[PDB]
């Protein structure tokens, strides 16, 4: 089958609990993680999935493992503190990709961003240049918004994404009554 | 009540619709966090505090049933409510309601009891308030050392400093206030009276002998540049010691109230200063001294020096015991405390000398020792 | 000693009880005691600085239980015991 590693980042902030959009969509995207990890389990059960947040202090809840049994139990106690962090959130994952068991597995990291980026364009294009240098697949997913959806983020993705052929895809979800599951299941990255 | 809110939201004063536009926009967007931010920005603005009685209660209710945003903001705005209305009667009921409404995730009970105590710091209650204050400071020894809550606690200790009961505690907390300083963003005009009552508390503080610790941190002397130098002069005089009684007499008669009864006590406090300074003056070259210099500097007779050194041994800052028969004065271990420049020069000097001596002896001995023994 | 070490030790401060930190050298060129035991506690600062994790030095000694002494002594066959006398004492008195 397909050999790759899956890294999912969840937003522990209070912006996910807002009353306009979904009623604490954290559980919804949790169910998304569940159905996509069960999908990967059905396809290639030998894949491991790690879990960490975007907050200031990076704390791994569960190390990468093929068994999601205890992971489902570790999906709780999100510890709703902090706001957002980007750079070290990347450096705690992409640099930690070398701690995986199988060396034949491809590097794949996604993210759930529910908060505005505090970092300027410089750090963005630099980190994008780094990820492009080490050649790691990155899928940008943003749940909820305040300011304009894509402004510098477009150029960010374009500069971050190399190998136009069968490369990474950008996921942009607008406001709506529908869930995020079938919406993030639309690209080829899911299933 | 959302569709019914539009009626009283639309109608407002002359300048209110300016912020009310963004307010109603964030209200239609149903953003609770942005709503709270807009509320704090509204409170930050110098409102007339007249027709805000409705929006205070409205935002109070909203903050009550939203169960999302940090309740501490609700505590702040309800403190503004009890500040504007000045009604301590329903204040207890409101605070109790806020304590009962909030669930248990993180503990805000420290700031809640801080607010309760602060409102109870009036002439109504004293002892029990001090007790629950002790409870508050005994609450969290854990990681949240942000000290902001402890800064509000320092304000509580200032309201406690309004009482003449304990001068020492406010100074011990003033050290914490001296160490928790962040930036200059806060008004200097307030810092004038702050450093003023700080100077008074430091001067009248019986829990401290030398004032050099207060003058040690650069922020105070940097913030006192605008203020008159009469305080800095006598503080630096108390720091470097007084060889003259004229200036300290001038600062003794400088402040009329409450300084008269404590004047002699301050004299008994600073009489040890010349002692510790003179015993910390010469580290070598005949440490042995006499009461002549002491009586000359402190302008006191030979009869009171026994009671003077008796008090010196009563405090416990000096272990000095003189075995003399004929008239003599022996000195002992003393604390450098704040700083000395000549003792730094002497430090590096004696240290360099000791080091090169140990090195010289080591090389000298080991020279033959390695050859004839090995 | 890196600044991140407080965050590294914070994990074992949460999950486990209070942890002791030990600092050694990568190259044994240090003649002094290579092992320094540092306890992790929160102490009240006199200057008034915010409360943070502070490393306090704790005295330590290097020793073995039973068989480890034998193993070391056998693997070395160089170092000597206390051996009260002239050379053993004068070596110390020199170095």
């Amino acid at each position: 089958m397909v050999l790759e590693s899956t890294m999912v980042c969840v937003d522990n902030s209070e912006y996910m609990r807002n009353g306009d959009f979904l009623p604490t969509r954290l559980q919804a995207q949790q169910d998304a993680v569940n159905i996509v990890c069960h999908s990967k389990t059905r396809s290639n059960p030998e894949n491991n999935v790690g879990l960490i947040t975007l907050a200031n202090d990076c704390e791994v809840l569960t190390t990468l493992t093929p068994d999601t049994g205890r992971i489902l139990s570790k999906l709780h106690t999100v510890q709703p503190k902090g706001k957002i962090t980007f750079c070290t959130g990347i450096r705690v994952a992409h640099l930690a990709l070398k701690h995986r068991q199988g060396k034949n597995h491809k590097m794949r990291i996604i993210a759930f961003v529910g908060s505005p980026v505090e970092d300027n364009e410089k750090d963005l294009v630099k980190l994008a240049k780094r990820l492009k240098k080490e050649k790691v697949n990155v899928d940008i997913i943003n749940f909820g918004e305040e300011e304009v959806n894509t402004e510098k983020l477009t150029a960010f993705v374009n500069t971050l994404n190399g190998k136009d052929g069968t490369g990474s895809h950008l996921v942009t979800v607008p406001p709506g009554p529908s869930l995020a599951d079938a919406l993030i299941s639309s690209p080829i990255l899911a299933g | 009540d959302v569709p019914g809110f539009l009626q009283q939201s639309q109608n407002s004063g002359p300048g209110q619709p300016a912020v009310w536009h963004r307010l109603e926009e964030l209200y239609t967007k149903k953003l609770w966090h942005q709503l709270t931010l807009q509320v704090l920005d509204f409170v930050q603005d110098p409102c007339f505090a007249q027709g805000d009685g409705l929006i205070k209660l409205y935002e109070n209710f909203i903050s009550e049933f939203e169960h999302r945003v940090n309740p501490l903001s609700l505590v702040e705005i309800i403190l503004h409510v009890v500040r504007q209305m000045t009604d301590p009667n329903v204040a207890l009921t409101f605070l109790e309601k806020t304590r009962e409404k909030v669930k248990s995730s993180d503990e805000a009970v420290i700031l809640c009891k801080t607010a309760i105590g602060a409102l109870k710091l009036n002439i109504g209650d004293l002892q029990v308030t001090k007790e629950t204050i002790e409870d508050v400071e005994e609450m969290l020894n854990n990681l949240p050392g942000v000290t902001s809550v402890h800064s509000r606690f320092y304000d509580l200790s200032s309201k406690y400093y309004q009482t003449i009961g304990n001068h020492a505690s406010y100074y011990k907390d003033a050290l914490r206030f001296l160490g928790c300083v962040d930036i200059k963003d806060l008004p200097v005009s307030e810092q004038q009276e702050r450093a003023f009552t700080l100077g008074l508390a430091g001067l009248l503080g019986e829990g401290v002998f030398n004032f050099g610790e207060l003058l040690m941190h650069p922020v105070l002397e940097s913030l006192r540049n605008t203020d008159r130098q009469w305080l800095i002069d006598t503080l630096y005089a108390f720091n470097s010691g007084n060889v003259e009684r004229f200036q300290t007499l001038k600062t003794a008669w400088g402040q009329q109230p409450d300084l008269a009864a404590n004047e002699a006590q301050l004299l008994r406090k600073i009489q040890l200063l010349c002692l510790m300074e003179m015993t910390f003056t010469r580290p070598a070259n005949h440490r042995q001294l006499t009461f002549e210099e002491i009586a000359k500097s402190a302008k006191i007779t030979v009869n009171e020096v026994e009671l003077l050194v008796m008090k010196a041994l009563s405090v416990g800052l000096v272990k000095g015991s003189i075995d003399e028969v004929d008239k003599r004065v022996h000195m002992t271990w003393v604390q450098p405390r704040v700083l000395d420049l000549q003792q730094i020069k002497g430090m590096k000097d004696r240290l360099e000398f000791w080091c090169t001596d140990v090195k010289s002896m080591e090389m000298l001995v080991e020279h033959q020792a390695h050859d004839i023994l090995t | 000693l890196h600044k991140n070490d407080i965050a590294i030790n914070e994990l074992m401060k949460r999950y486990c009880p209070n942890s002791v930190l030990v600092i050694i050298d990568v190259k044994p060129k240090d003649l002094g005691l290579p092992t320094e035991a540092y306890i992790s506690v929160e102490e009240v600062h006199d200057d008034g600085t915010p409360t943070s994790k502070t490393f306090e030095h704790v005295t330590s000694e290097i020793g073995a239980e039973e068989a480890e002494e034998v193993g070391v002594e056998h693997l070395l066959r160089d170092i000597k015991d206390t051996t009260v006398g002239t050379l053993s004492q004068r070596i110390t008195n020199q170095v």
